[PDB]
C-alpha cells in the first residue's frame, strides 16, 4: 500500500514505479539463481551479476550511477531515493506542509462595519466547517435524536 | 556533483557543498583524466 | 499633469526623445510605444519578485 | 497591490537611477584646463564653454568613448 | 544466452545442419518466451499475448483495407472469436499508467494525488456506529438479563 | 459567499480586494482555540514584529 | 454611404485621420495558413504536396523496388462538425494517397521499368479547420497558436558583461542553418578569432581559412590593409596615407618637403589630417625605428640561396630591416593595424594557429569532429567537403539564405543553400568589423530574426516526421525481396503518421483549448504569437531579452497586450494590420511616400527592411493632396524617431490602430492610460462573460463591429436579399435576383445556434436582429451572437457610476453596486454545465441506471422518469438526483448491533450500492438537455428511445421544412420565369404546381432556364431524400464508447448566476474590483433630478493607477447618454420627425474636422425613427485609439446635452438626504463582469475523501480537499507560540488516520481535545528509509 497498483476507470490500472523496479530486481535475481544452477558460461554469469547490481542501484537511487532507467514511457523511473529527496519528495511536500481539513477558501470583500476582532464568514462556508460541532450541538440539545 | 554547478550560459543562490566531497570529486577528476578504457556501463562492458 | 519626462529602455538605456505629454492630454503613438518598454520591464520584473 | 502597481515602482527606480547616473556623467563645476590631458592641445574656448570643467579635447574624447563602448 | 546454452545442449551435428539456424530457432523461442513472461506487470499468459498479437495483426490489416477502423463486430467477423472475449482481450491489453505521471496542473501535481480512497469509512460513519453501539446498549439495558444476555450472545 | 475582511487588517495581510482570496481554518481543540484567542488574534497583533 | 441595416444605430465617429486601409480579415493567419496546408498546388509551395515530394519516391538500396508517390486526396469527413462536437470524436478528413510501386526487376538496361503497382492507401486522418480557424480534436474546440521561433541565418551576438569578469565584451557570430551543423566564430578575451563547429572545442579561426585552401599570404591580404615602405634614398621611406593617421599618437615627426606636421608625442589632431590632405602628402621619410614593431605582409625570401628572410605574420626589427636592405628589397608591405579601429585579430590568431598548411587544418578538424580515428588525407578532405558544402547534409533554406544574404548587406536575395568560402570569409569579416566599431550586434529579440510558424506549417512538419518514419520502415520491408504478390498497402502503416499528427493536434503546448467566454477571447486567442512549445524558448530558459518589446514591434506585435504574470512577453499577440511575409516574417503596411505626396499605395514592409527607410508618423497632418503641412515631420528611421525633413520620408503609417492589437483597440482612450493599466485592461476585457442580454458600449472605438463580424459568433449574410421568414431558431433570406446563380434558384437559410455550452460553460446562442421582410445586404449581420448587439461587440453594460468613497464599501478596489443593477438583471449570466453518468462494467457485474434506488425517499425520485434519468426542464437544486444509477455490491459483511437493528426492524440489506449522478452542491439550474449514449449491442432503456424517436422526428421534420423552403424558392423563380413567355395569369397558380416544371412557354433560352429549374428541383428532392436517410442512419447507430462502459447519460444544466458580493467586475482600463455590497436603491447617491447612480467607485484608484482613461470615459459616457435622454424625451412627448431629425443632425456633426459626415436628409422619415429609437438609450460614440475625442469635443458634446461642462454633478446622500460637498463625477461607464465568479471560488471542507497512498485530504468535488497548510504557514505559527494549533494542523486535520476519526467523535461528543499520534507521512517515510538499507527506529 505504499507502492500500490490501483484500479482506474476503464480497467487500466495505475502503478507506482517501485513495482517496476522491484520486478526488474526480482527477475534478474531469479535469472542469476537459474544461471548459477546451470553451471553457465561464467561471462554470462558476470553479465547477470552486473545487471542485477545495476537494477538494485536503480531501485535504491536511479540516475546515480549511470543514466536513469528508463522509463517504460520515456521518463526516468523514480526510486526510493527519489521518493525521499527532491523538492517534490517526501521530506518536504507532505512532511512539512500538508493538506488540511476544516478549512475553506473564498473571495474576500471589505465590509467596513466590522469590529477589529471579527470577520464575516459566509453562512454557507460556516455550515461546512463546523459540521462536527453542529452535529454535536444538535444531538446535545435534543433537536435531533441521533447523529443521523 | 561536487559543485560548482554547470550551465550553458546576481547568480547568488548558494554553495551547498563542501570541504569533504569537494576534494572527493577533485580526486575522481584527477584520476578520470587518465581513465582511458572506462565506459563503465553494462551494455558496453 | 506635467510631462512624463524621459522613458528608459529595459537595460537602462535612457531614450533621448522625452514624452513631453501627460495622460490628461493625449499621448500619440510614438510616445506610447516608447513608454511600453519600461512598462513591460517593470511588469516582468515583478513577475519574478 | 496589483501587479501594475509595484511594476510602477520598479520602472520608477529604473528610470530614476538611469537619469541619475547620466546627469552625473555631465560636469558642472569649473577647473579650466586650456589643454587636453591626452593630446595636450588647448581645449578650445567653445568646447570648454559648453562643458565647464571639460578635461579632454574633442577627438581624444571620441577615442576614449569608442574604447569604452567595446567595454575593454 | 540461456536459450543458447539450451540449444547448445540440444544442437545436433547428425543432421549436418549449421549451428546458427537452429540455435537461433531456440533463441528466438526463449527470447519471445521471456518477453511474453516478464514484460508486463499484470502477467497475462503467453497464449493471451499471442491472441492480442493476432488481433493487432488483423487490426492493421482491417484498418488499411476497411478505411475507417476495426471494431468488435468487424473483428469478430474477420477473426474466429465470439464477439465478447475479444471485448475482454482488447480491454486487457492496455498498460497501467504510472502513478507519477506529471498532471497538467499548477502545483506540479501527479496522477497519484487524485486517486481517492474507497475503503475508508468516513468519521461520520464511525460516529454513526459508536452512536449505534451506545443506543443498542441502552435499549438492551431496558430488558431482563435473559433477553440482554441471549441477544448479546446470539 | 465572500469573506468580509476588516479594512485595517489589509495592511497586515498585504491584501486588497481586486479578487484576492483567503483560506479559513477552524482551531478545533481547546488548547488550539485559546491560541487563536491569546496569540493569533487580530486585536493582540497591532504592532509589526519587525 | 450607409446600408439599409446601417442606419439602425450609427456610431458618432470622432477621430480626424481618414482611413486609408480598412482592417483586414482578423482570422486571416489561421485560415490562409491551413489553406496553404490542405491544398492541391503541385509546385514548390509548402503543404502536403511538399511532404510527399520530399519523402517519395522511395527505393531499395540497389534492390530496386521503387515505391513512388503519384498523387493524393482529402477524404470527406464522416461526421459533421457539430456531430464531432457532440459524439466526442475529432473532425478529420481521411487522407488518401494514390501511391505507386514499380518493381524494378533489374537485369538491364540500368533497371528498366518492368511492372507497376498503383494503389490508394490510407495514412491517418488529418484534423481540419472550421470556418473560424479552429479545430475540433476530441469534441473540445482547440486552436493552434502560431509560434515565433528563430530562423536559419547568421546572428552576431556579444554576450556582454558577466563573461570573463574583465569587463571586456566578447563578439561571436553563429551560422545556424535550417538543417546541418551550426558554425560559430567566437572572439575571446585576448582578441583573436576562434571557431567552434557545433559545440566542440574551440579551434582557432585561421584553421578554417586554411581548410578552404587559403595560404597565409592571401589570408592577410583578405583581412587587412597595406602600409608601404621603400628605400627612396632615405632608409625605407613610408608611403603615407592622409586618412589613416587620424586619432593617433605621434610616433615620430611626420614632416614633408621641409613642412613639419607631426611632432612625436603630440597626439594627432583632425586639423593634422585636414592639413595632410591640403598638402597631398603620400611619400614621407620616417624614423627607421618605426618599422620595428610592425608586421610583414608576405613571406619575404632572398634569391641568393632562397633565403627565407621573413615570412608573413612575422613582425620586423632593425636586424631584419638590415637583412631586408642588404638583399636589396624596396617593397616592405605591412598590415596597417591600430588598436582603435583596425584591430589586429587575424594576425594574432595565425600566431596562435598551431597548424601551418591545409591538410594539417583538415586533420585537426577531423580530430575535433570524430576523435580517436587516425586521420588521413582522403577522409579529412571528404569530411570538410561534406560538412557544409554538400546539399546532402547542409541546408541554408530559402528563409536562411535570404536572412544570410540580407544580413551581410548583399543584394542577391537568393543564392545557394550551402556555404561558400566567400560566405564564411564574409561572415568573419563582418564579425571582425563588429569588433572594430563598424556596426553593432543584432538584438536576438528582433522581429527580423524570429519568424512565425502557424498551424499550416507545424502540422506539415509533424507529417514529414511521420512520413520519414514510415519511409524507413518501408525500406526495411522492401529490402526483403518477397514477390510481386503485394501492392503498396501492407508495407505502409497508419499508426505512425496518424499518431504523429494526432500527438501534435491533441497534446501540444501550441494546440490549446480555445477560450470562449467572448467573441474577443476566441478572436484574440486565434491571433496569439507564442514563443513556447517546440522549436522555441521556454519560461524556464527565458530570459529577459525575450520578455521585452523591441522597436521593430511597431505594427507587428502589440506591446501593451500580453498575458502578464508568469509568461509575460512570451505570448505576445498580433497587431491589426500585420500580415506574414512569404518567408514567415511579419509585415505591416505603410503608404508609400513619393517625392512629396503620400501615395495611396501601401507596401507591406518586413521587420528587417523597415529600418532603412524614414517611415513617417500617422499623427501627421496632410494638405488634402498627400502633402505634409509641417516644415519637418516626425518619423522613425532606425529604431529612434526624430524630426526629419518633409522631402525625406519614404513611408507613412497607415492608421493609428496599426500598433495596438485587436484587444487593445476596443479600449476607449488608450492614449490616456498608463501602459500597464491598458495591459491589465485588455487582459481583463478578454474574460468578460456574456450577460443575459447584450448592450452596446456607450463609448467605443469603432472596432467592435469588425471584431464581432470577423469572429464567428455572429451570423452574417452570404448574399443580400429580403428576410422572408424570421424565427428564434432560423432566418430565411429570399435572395435578391441579381445575386442569384443561373440555375438552382434557392434562398439562403441560417439555422441559428440556440443555447449551448462554451468551453467555459458559459452560454452560446444567437438572436435574430432582423425582422420579417427586412432588406439585408451581403456581409451584414442577421444574428447577433453572445456579447454582441446588432453586430457590435458588447462584453459589459454601461452603468451610471459615481466616483466617490461612500462609507468604505469600496475601500481598496471594491465596487458598491446598487440593487437596481441586480433587479434589472443586467449582469445575470447563463452557465451551462454538463454532468455525466457512465455505467461501466465492474467485475462484480455491470451497473444499471434503474430508478429503483436503495434508501431514498419518494420525493427524491419525483423528477426522474421511468427509466431513471431526469426529465428535461426539471428545475434542480444541489443534491437532487439527475441520473439514478446503482452498482453491484455484494456482499458487504454487516457488523454487530447494526446486525441486531436489521434483525429487529427486518429491513433487508440491499445487494446493490447507490452511485447515482446527483447535482453538485450549490448549483441550482434547470436540466435543459439529456443525452444518452450506449455501447453497441446493448439494450437501450425506455428513455434512450424517447430521445432517438424524437430525434428522428426532428431530423426528418427539419429536412422537410428545408425542402419546403427550397421548393418554395424554386417555384417562386419558376413563376417569375413564367411572368412572360408562358404566362397563365390566374389559373397557372391554380394548376398543379408539379405541372410547372415543363409548362408551355416560348421555347427559347427561357425554356432552357426552366429546364434548369426543373432539374434543380428533382435533384433537390433526391438530395433531401438521401440527406434524411443518412441523418437517420447516423442517429440510429450505436455510439462507440471507451471500453468497459455500457451507456453514458449526459445531462446539460443551465444555471443562471446573478451578480452578488464577491464577484469581480472591471472597466476596460484595467480597473478591477470585486463588488462588495448590494445597496438598496434608496441608499444610492442620487442627484437633484432624482435618479440614483448604479455603481459607486473609489476616486483614489485614478491618481495612483494612472489611468485617466476611465474618468474621461465617465465624462464622455455622461455626454453620450445626455444626447440620448434628450432624444428619448423628444420621442415620448411626440414632436415630429422634423425636430427630432434636427437635434440628431446637430448631435451628429458636433466636433472638429471629422470623417463622420452624416446627414439626416437622405434618410426616409421612418428610417429616422428606427434610428431615433435606437438612440433612445444613448448614442454610441466612436473614439479610435490614438485618434480619439479631445477634451474640448467632450465639453461641447456635454453642452449639446444639458449636462454641466465640468463633467461633475452635485449629489445627495441617499440616506441622510443631504448634499455631498464638492460635486462628484457621475457618468456612464462600460463595466464588464469577468468570470472570476465567487460561486466558483468559494469552497470549504470539514471531513471528506482522502488520498490512497498519502492519506491526506483529497476531496475531488473541485475541490472538497482542504486547504494546503504550506511551509510559510508553519513558520507563521512557529512565530507565535502556537504549538497546539500547528500540531493539530499537521497531524489531526491532515495525516494521522486514527487521530482524525477519533477526534470527529470527540467533536460530536462535546469534547474538544485530541490525541495526535504520528502522521502517516512520517510512517511512510520510516517505511521507505527502512526499505533502503537504513535501519531507522524510534528509541523509546
Ligand atoms: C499525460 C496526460 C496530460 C494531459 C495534458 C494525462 C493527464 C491524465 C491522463 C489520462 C487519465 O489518467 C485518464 C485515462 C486513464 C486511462 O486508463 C488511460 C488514458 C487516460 C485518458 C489517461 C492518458 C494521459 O496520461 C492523461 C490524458
Ligand atoms: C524608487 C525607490 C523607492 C522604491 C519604493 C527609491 C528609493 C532610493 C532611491 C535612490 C536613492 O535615494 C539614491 C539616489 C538619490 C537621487 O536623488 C536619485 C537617484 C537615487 C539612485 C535614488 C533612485 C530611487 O528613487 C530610489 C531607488
Ligand atoms: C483535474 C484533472 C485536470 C487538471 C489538468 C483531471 C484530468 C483526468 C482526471 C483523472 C481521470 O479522469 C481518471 C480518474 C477518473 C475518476 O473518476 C476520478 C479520478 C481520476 C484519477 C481523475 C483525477 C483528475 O480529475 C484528473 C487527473
Ligand atoms: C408562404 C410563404 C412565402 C410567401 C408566399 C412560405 C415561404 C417558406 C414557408 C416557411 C418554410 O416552408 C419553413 C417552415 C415550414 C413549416 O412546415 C411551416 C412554417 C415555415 C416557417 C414555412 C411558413 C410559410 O409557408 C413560408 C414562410
Ligand atoms: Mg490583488
Ligand atoms: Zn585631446
Amino acid at each position: 500500500d505504499l507502492r500500490p497498483l490501483v484500479p482506474l476507470d476503464g480497467g487500466r490500472f495505475a502503478t507506482s514505479d517501485l513495482n517496476d523496479l522491484y520486478r526488474r530486481v526480482i527477475n534478474r535475481n531469479n535469472r542469476l539463481k537459474r544461471l548459477l544452477d546451470l553451471a553457465a558460461p561464467d561471462i554470462i554469469v558476470r553479465n547477470e551479476k552486473r545487471m542485477l547490481q545495476e537494477a538494485v542501484d536503480a531501485l535504491l537511487d536511479n540516475g546515480r550511477r549511470g543514466r536513469a532507467i528508463t522509463g517504460s514511457n520515456k521518463r526516468p523511473l523514480k526510486s526510493l531515493a527519489d521518493m525521499i529527496k527532491g523538492k517534490q519528495g517526501r521530506f518536504r511536500q507532505n512532511l512539512l506542509g500538508k493538506r488540511v481539513d476544516y478549512s475553506g477558501r473564498s473571495v474576500i470583500t471589505v465590509g467596513p462595519y466590522l469590529r477589529l476582532h471579527q470577520c464575516g464568514l459566509p453562512k454557507k462556508m460556516a455550515l461546512e466547517l463546523f459540521k462536527p460541532f453542529i452535529y454535536g450541538k444538535l444531538e446535545l440539545r435534543g433537536l435531533a435524536t441521533t447523529i443521523k | 556533483d561536487m559543485g560548482i554547478q554547470v550551465m550553458e550560459e546576481l547568480m547568488l543562490a548558494e554553495n551547498t557543498a563542501d570541504e569533504d566531497a569537494a576534494e572527493a570529486a577533485a580526486q575522481v577528476l584527477s584520476s578520470v583524466e587518465s581513465e582511458i578504457g572506462r565506459t563503465t556501463d553494462p551494455v558496453r562492458m | 499633469a506635467g510631462m512624463r519626462g524621459l522613458m528608459a529602455k529595459p537595460d537602462g538605456s535612457i531614450i533621448e526623445t522625452p514624452i513631453t505629454a501627460n495622460f490628461r492630454e493625449g499621448l500619440n503613438v510614438l510616445q506610447y510605444f516608447i513608454s511600453t518598454h519600461g512598462a513591460r520591464k517593470g511588469l516582468a520584473d515583478t513577475a519574478l519578485k | 497591490s496589483d501587479e501594475a502597481d509595484e511594476a510602477y515602482s520598479v520602472t520608477e527606480q529604473l528610470t530614476m537611477t538611469g537619469i541619475n547616473r547620466i546627469r552625473q556623467k555631465i560636469n558642472a563645476h569649473g577647473i579650466p584646463v586650456y589643454l587636453c590631458e591626452a593630446c595636450g592641445n588647448p581645449i578650445p574656448e567653445a568646447r570648454r564653454k559648453i562643458f565647464p570643467g571639460v578635461t579632454l579635447c574633442v577627438e581624444c574624447q571620441a577615442y576614449q568613448e569608442r574604447q569604452r563602448k567595446h567595454y575593454a | 544466452n540461456i536459450g543458447l546454452m539450451k540449444a547448445v545442449d540440444k544442437f545436433e551435428y547428425r543432421r549436418g545442419y549449421k549451428f546458427s539456424t537452429y540455435a537461433t530457432w531456440w533463441i528466438r523461442q526463449a527470447i519471445t518466451r521471456s518477453i511474453a513472461d516478464q514484460a508486463r506487470t499484470i502477467r497475462i499468459p503467453v497464449h493471451m499475448i499471442e491472441t492480442i498479437n493476432k488481433l493487432n495483426r488483423i487490426s492493421r490489416q482491417m484498418l488499411q483495407e476497411m478505411g475507417r477502423e476495426p471494431t468488435p463486430e468487424e473483428l469478430a467477423e474477420r477473426m474466429l472469436m465470439p464477439e465478447d472475449k475479444i471485448r475482454k482481450v482488447l480491454k486487457i491489453a492496455k498498460e497501467p499508467i504510472s502513478m507519477e505521471t506529471p498532471i497538467g496542473d499548477d502545483e506540479d501535481s501527479h496522477l497519484g494525488d487524485f486517486i481517492e480512497d474507497t475503503t475508508l469509512e468516513l468519521p461520520l460513519d464511525s460516529a454513526t456506529t459508536e452512536s449505534l453501539r451506545a443506543a443498542t446498549h441502552d435499549v438492551l439495558a431496558g430488558l431482563t438479563a435473559r433477553e440482554a444476555k441471549v441477544l448479546r450472545m446470539r | 459567499k465572500a469573506i468580509q475582511l476588516h479594512p485595517l487588517v489589509c495592511a497586515a495581510y498585504n491584501a486588497d480586494f481586486d479578487g484576492d482570496q483567503m483560506a479559513v481554518h477552524v482551531p478545533l481543540t481547546l488548547e488550539a482555540q485559546l491560541e487563536a484567542r491569546a496569540l493569533m488574534m487580530s486585536t493582540n497583533n497591532i504592532l509589526s514584529p519587525a | 454611404v450607409y446600408s439599409y441595416t446601417e442606419k439602425k444605430r450609427i456610431r458618432k465617429d470622432f477621430g480626424k485621420r481618414p482611413q486609408v486601409l480598412d482592417v483586414p480579415y482578423l482570422l486571416s493567419i489561421q485560415l490562409d495558413s491551413f489553406q496553404k496546408f490542405i491544398e492541391q498546388d503541385p509546385e514548390g509551395q509548402y503543404g502536403l504536396e511538399a511532404a510527399f515530394r520530399s519523402v517519395f519516391p522511395i527505393q531499395s538500396y540497389s534492390g530496386n523496388s521503387e515505391l513512388q508517390y503519384v498523387s493524393y486526396r482529402l477524404g470527406e469527413p464522416v461526421f459533421d462538425v457539430q456531430e464531432c462536437q457532440i459524439r466526442g470524436v475529432t473532425y478529420s478528413a481521411p487522407l488518401r494517397v494514390k501511391l505507386r510501386l514499380v518493381i524494378y526487376e533489374r537485369e538491364a538496361p540500368e533497371g528498366t521499368v518492368k511492372d507497376i503497382k498503383e494503389q490508394e492507401v490510407y495514412m491517418g486522418e488529418i484534423p481540419l479547420m472550421t470556418d473560424n480557424g479552429t479545430f475540433v480534436i476530441n469534441g473540445t474546440e482547440r486552436v493552434i497558436v502560431s509560434q515565433l521561433h528563430r530562423s536559419p541565418g547568421v546572428f552576431f551576438d556579444s554576450d556582454k558583461g558577466k563573461t570573463h569578469s574583465s569587463g571586456k565584451v566578447l563578439y561571436n557570430a553563429r551560422i545556424i542553418p535550417y538543417r546541418g551543423s551550426w558554425l560559430d566564430f567566437e572572439f575571446d578575451p585576448k582578441d583573436n578569432l576562434f571557431v567552434r563547429i557545433d559545440r566542440r572545442r574551440k579551434l582557432p579561426a585561421t584553421i578554417i581559412l586554411r581548410a578552404l585552401n587559403y595560404t597565409t599570404e592571401q589570408i592577410l591580404d583578405l583581412f587587412f590593409e597595406k602600409v608601404i615602405f621603400e628605400i627612396r634614398d632615405n632608409k625605407l621611406q613610408m608611403e603615407l596615407v592622409p586618412e589613416r593617421l587620424r586619432g593617433e599618437t605621434a610616433s615620430f615627426d611626420i614632416e614633408a618637403n621641409g613642412k613639419v606636421y607631426v611632432e612625436k608625442g603630440r597626439r594627432i589632431t583632425a586639423r593634422h589630417i585636414r592639413q595632410l590632405e591640403k598638402d597631398d602628402v603620400k611619400l614621407i621619410e620616417v624614423p627607421v625605428e618605426y618599422i620595428a614593431g610592425k608586421v610583414v605582409a608576405k613571406d619575404y625570401i632572398d634569391e641568393s640561396t632562397g633565403e627565407l628572410i621573413c615570412a608573413a605574420n612575422m613582425e620586423l626589427s632593425l636586424d631584419l630591416l638590415a637583412k631586408l636592405s642588404q638583399s636589396g628589397h624596396k617593397r616592405i608591405e605591412t598590415l596597417f593595424t591600430n588598436d582603435l579601429d583596425h584591430g589586429p585579430y587575424i594576425s594574432e590568431t595565425l600566431r596562435v594557429d598551431p597548424t601551418n598548411d591545409r591538410l594539417s587544418a583538415l586533420v585537426e578538424i577531423y580530430r575535433m569532429m570524430r576523435p580517436g580515428e587516425p586521420p588521413t588525407r582522403e577522409a579529412a578532405e571528404s569530411l570538410f567537403e561534406n560538412l557544409f558544402f554538400s546539399e546532402d547534409r547542409y541546408d541554408l533554406s530559402a528563409v536562411g539564405r535570404m536572412k544570410f544574404n540580407r544580413s551581410l548587406l548583399r543584394e542577391e536575395i537568393e543564392g545557394s543553400g550551402i556555404l561558400s568560402k566567400d560566405d564564411i570569409i564574409d561572415v568573419m569579416k563582418k564579425l571582425i568589423d563588429i569588433r572594430n566599431g563598424k556596426g553593432e550586434v543584432d538584438d536576438i529579440d528582433h522581429l527580423g530574426n524570429r519568424r512565425i510558424r502557424s498551424v499550416g506549417e507545424m502540422a506539415e512538419n509533424q507529417f514529414r516526421v511521420g512520413l520519414v518514419r514510415v519511409e524507413r520502415a518501408v525500406k526495411e520491408r522492401l529490402s526483403l525481396g518477397d514477390l510481386d504478390t503485394l501492392m503498396p498497402q501492407d508495407m505502409i502503416n497508419a499508426k505512425p503518421i496518424s499518431a504523429a499528427v494526432k500527438e501534435f493536434f491533441g497534446s501540444s503546448q501550441l494546440s490549446q483549448f480555445m477560450d470562449q467566454n467572448n467573441p474577443l477571447s476566441e478572436i484574440t486567442h486565434k491571433r496569439r504569437i507564442s514563443a513556447l512549445g517546440p522549436g522555441g524558448l521556454t519560461r524556464e530558459r527565458a530570459g529577459f531579452e525575450v520578455r521585452d518589446v523591441h522597436p521593430t514591434h511597431y505594427g507587428r506585435v502589440c506591446p501593451i497586450e500580453t498575458p502578464e504574470g508568469p509568461n509575460i512577453g512570451l505570448i505576445n499577440s498580433l497587431s491589426v494590420y500585420a500580415q506574414t511575409n512569404e518567408y514567415g516574417f511579419l509585415e505591416t503596411p505603410y503608404r508609400k511616400v513619393t517625392d512629396g505626396v503620400v501615395t495611396d499605395e501601401i507596401h507591406y514592409l518586413s521587420a528587417i527592411e523597415e529600418g532603412n527607410y524614414v517611415i513617417a508618423q500617422a499623427n501627421s497632418n496632410l494638405d488634402e493632396e498627400g502633402h505634409f503641412v509641417e516644415d519637418l515631420v516626425t518619423c522613425r528611421s532606425k529604431g529612434e524617431s526624430s524630426l526629419f525633413s518633409r522631402d525625406q520620408v519614404d513611408y507613412m503609417d497607415v492608421s493609428t490602430q496599426q500598433v495596438v492589437s485587436v484587444g487593445a483597440s476596443l479600449i476607449p482612450f488608450l492614449e490616456h492610460d498608463d501602459a500597464n493599466r491598458a495591459l491589465m485592461g485588455a487582459n481583463m476585457q478578454r474574460q468578460a462573460v456574456p450577460t443575459l442580454r447584450a448592450d452596446k458600449p456607450l463609448v467605443g472605438t469603432g472596432m467592435e463591429r469588425a471584431v464581432a463580424v470577423d469572429s464567428g459568433v455572429t451570423a452574417v449574410a452570404k448574399r443580400g436579399g429580403v428576410v422572408q421568414y424570421v424565427d428564434a431558431s432560423r432566418i430565411v433570406i429570399k435572395v435578391n435576383e441579381d445575386e442569384m446563380y443561373p440555375g438552382e434558384a434557392g434562398i439562403d437559410i441560417y439555422n441559428l445556434t440556440k443555447y449551448t455550452r462554451s468551453n467555459q460553460n458559459t452560454c452560446i446562442n444567437q438572436m435574430p436582429c432582423v425582422s420579417l421582410g427586412e432588406p439585408v445586404e451581403r456581409g451584414d449581420v442577421l444574428a447577433d451572437g453572445p456579447s454582441t448587439d446588432l453586430g457590435e461587440l458588447a462584453l459589459g453594460q454601461n452603468m451610471r457610476v459615481a466616483f466617490m468613497p461612500w462609507n468604505g464599501y469600496n475601500f481598496e478596489d471594491s465596487i458598491l453596486v446598487s440593487e437596481r443593477v441586480v433587479q434589472e438583471d443586467r449582469f445575470t449570466t447563463i452557465h451551462i454545465q454538463e454532468l455525466a453518468c457512465v455505467s461501466r462494467d465492474t467485475k462484480l457485474g455491470p451497473e444499471e441506471i434503474t430508478a429503483d434506488i436503495p434508501n431514498v425517499g419518494e420525493a427524491a425520485l419525483s423528477k426522474l422518469d421511468e427509466s431513471g434519468i431526469v426529465y428535461i426542464g426539471a428545475e434542480v437544486t444541489g443534491g437532487d438526483i439527475l441520473v439514478g444509477k446503482v452498482t453491484p455490491k455484494g456482499e458487504t459483511q454487516l457488523t454487530p448491533e447494526e446486525k441486531l437493528l436489521r434483525a429487529i426492524f427486518g429491513e433487508k440489506a440491499s445487494d446493490v450500492k447507490d452511485s447515482s449522478l446527483r447535482v453538485p452542491n450549490g448549483v441550482s439550474g434547470t436540466v435543459i438537455d439529456v443525452q444518452v449514449f450506449t455501447r453497441d449491442g446493448v439494450e437501450k432503456d425506455k428513455r434512450a428511445l424517447e430521445i432517438e424517436e424524437m430525434q428522428l422526428k426532428q431530423a426528418k421534420k427539419d429536412l422537410s421544412e428545408e425542402l419546403q423552403i427550397l421548393e418554395a424558392g424554386l417555384f417562386s423563380r419558376i413563376r417569375a420565369v413564367l411572368v412572360a413567355g408562358g404566362v397563365e395569369a390566374e389559373k397557372l397558380d391554380k394548376l398543379p404546381r408539379d405541372r410547372w416544371l415543363e409548362l408551355g412557354l416560348t421555347d427559347e433560352e427561357k425554356q432552357n432556364q426552366l429546364e434548369q429549374l426543373a432539374e434543380q428541383y428533382d435533384e433537390l428532392k433526391h438530395e433531401f431524400e438521401k440527406k434524411l436517410e443518412a441523418k437517420r442512419r447516423k442517429i440510429t447507430q450505436g455510439d462507440d464508447l471507451a471500453p468497459g462502459v455500457l451507456k453514458i447519460v449526459k445531462v446539460y444544466l443551465a444555471v443562471k448566476r446573478r451578480i452578488q458580493p464577491g464577484d469581480k467586475m472591471a472597466g476596460r482600463h484595467g480597473n478591477k474590483g470585486v463588488i462588495s455590497k448590494i445597496n438598496p436603491i434608496e441608499d444610492m447617491p442620487y442627484d437633484e433630478n432624482g435618479t440614483p447612480v448604479d455603481i459607486v467607485l473609489n476616486p483614489l484608484g485614478v491618481p495612483s493607477r494612472m489611468n485617466i482613461g476611465q474618468i474621461l470615459e465617465t465624462h464622455l459616457g455622461m455626454a453620450a447618454k445626455g444626447i440620448g435622454d434628450k432624444i428619448n424625451a423628444m420621442l415620448k412627448q411626440q414632436q415630429e420627425v422634423a425636430k427630432l431629425r434636427e437635434f440628431i443632425q446637430r448631435a451628429y456633426d458636433l466636433g472638429a474636422d471629422v470623417r463622420q459626415k452624416v446627414d439626416l436628409s437622405t434618410f426616409s422619415d421612418e428610417e429616422v425613427m428606427r434610428l431615433a429609437e435606437n438612440l433612445r438609450k444613448g448614442m454610441p460614440i466612436a473614439t479610435p485609439v490614438f485618434d480619439g475625442a479631445k477634451e474640448a469635443e467632450i465639453k461641447e458634446l456635454l453642452k449639446l446635452g444639458d449636462l454641466p461642462t465640468s463633467g461633475q454633478i452635485r449629489l445627495y446622500d441617499g440616506r441622510t438626504g443631504e448634499q455631498f460637498e464638492r460635486p462628484v463625477t457621475v457618468g456612464y461607464m462600460y463595466m464588464l463582469k469577468l468570470n472570476h465568479l465567487v460561486d466558483d471560488k468559494m469552497h470549504a471542507r470539514s471531513t471528506g475523501s482522502y488520498s490512497l497512498v498519502t492519506q491526506q485530504p483529497l476531496g475531488g468535488k473541485a475541490q472538497f480537499g482542504g486547504q494546503r497548510f504550506g511551509e510559510m504557514e508553519v513558520w507563521a505559527l512557529e512565530a507565535y507560540g502556537a504549538a497546539y494549533t500547528l500540531q493539530e494542523m499537521l497531524t489531526v486535520k491532515s495525516d494521522d488516520v486514527n487521530g482524525r476519526t477519533k477526534m470527529y467523535k470527540n467533536i460530536v461528543d462535546g469534547n474538544h481535545q485530541m490525541e495526535p499520534g504520528m502522521p502517516e507521512s512520517f510512517n511512510v517515510l520510516l517505511k521507505e528509509i527502512r526499505s533502503l538499507g537504513i535501519n531507522i527506529e524510534l528509541e523509546d
